[PDB]
């Protein structure tokens, strides 16, 4: 939580407890397996999602 | 201006409330010489009030006070390090502030730490601090006794004691409902995350 300590976060006391009253955990599952889903499905590692292609200056493809 | 209250404001009142249940007349003015029955009121009236507040909690009689570690007195047992006075009004020990290990042991109180404690705990309160339904559970409860004591009468005791026992049972209600009702201070599968 990088708003912790009014934005200090861990900079002045590194260290803290932060989750002892988090007794359920389904959100904090939920929330970074859906994190790590949309990152390979957007952006799949050691694959070639985007392309560069001619620009329209290079007239009609073929 | 405040408008003064009707109900009982001194123990003599308390006392001959309680003369006139079990049937007598009684003004506070001669209450020297009210035989048998103003002289077992008495005896009887500070021995019951001590028990009575003294064995509940009832917030108008709570009190709190810095507690004192006694010098040279050590205890040898469980790790207790220093045993600690009292307070001379205290009638009932409540719980000690802050949360810290004691026990309640003897007349004293031991402790492991000689930082500042204080204590809470019940108090005789003169009567007009007492709520008026307490007040009234008192008048039941002092000419039950006074039943026993002076009358030899099981009709009348048979008579005071639904009284006495449902006067009880509101004035708890009173005194308890003016407040919120605090957390336990142990809640262990919490406090060990």
């Amino acid at each position: 939580n990088p708003f912790e300590n009014y934005g200090l976060a861990g900079f002045l006391t590194p260290g803290q407890q932060y989750n002892a009253d988090i007794y359920d955990l389904t959100l904090p599952i939920a929330h970074k397996r859906l994190a790590d889903k949309m990152l390979m499905n957007m952006v799949p590692q050691g694959q070639q999602w985007v392309k560069f292609t001619p620009g329209d200056e290079f007239g009609e493809p073929g | 201006m405040i408008e003064l209250t009707s109900a009982p404001t001194t123990k003599i009142e308390i006392i001959s409330a309680a003369i006139s249940m079990v049937g007598k007349q009684q003004t506070v003015n001669t209450i020297d010489g009210g035989g048998a029955l103003a002289i077992d009121a008495e005896k009887l009236y500070d021995t019951l009030v001590s028990a009575e507040l003294g064995s509940n909690r009832w917030r108008f009689a709570q009190a709190f006070q810095q507690i004192s570690i006694i010098t040279t007195l050590n205890p040898t047992f469980d790790g207790w390090l220093y045993e600690c006075q009292i307070p001379a009004d205290c009638i009932m020990v409540q719980y000690l502030y802050p949360n810290i290990q004691y026990i309640v042991f003897g007349d004293k109180i031991l402790t492991k730490s000689n930082q500042t404690f204080t204590l809470i705990y019940s108090r005789n309160v003169p009567v007009s601090k007492w709520p008026p339904p307490f007040s009234l559970y008192i008048v039941y409860h002092l000419a039950s006794m006074l039943g026993i004591s002076v009358t030899n009468s099981d009709r009348m005791l048979a008579r005071i004691s639904q009284g006495m026992e449902m006067w009880e049972s509101r004035a708890l209600f009173a005194d308890a409902q003016s407040s919120v009702t605090l957390p336990f201070r142990h809640n262990p599968y919490v406090d060990v995350r």
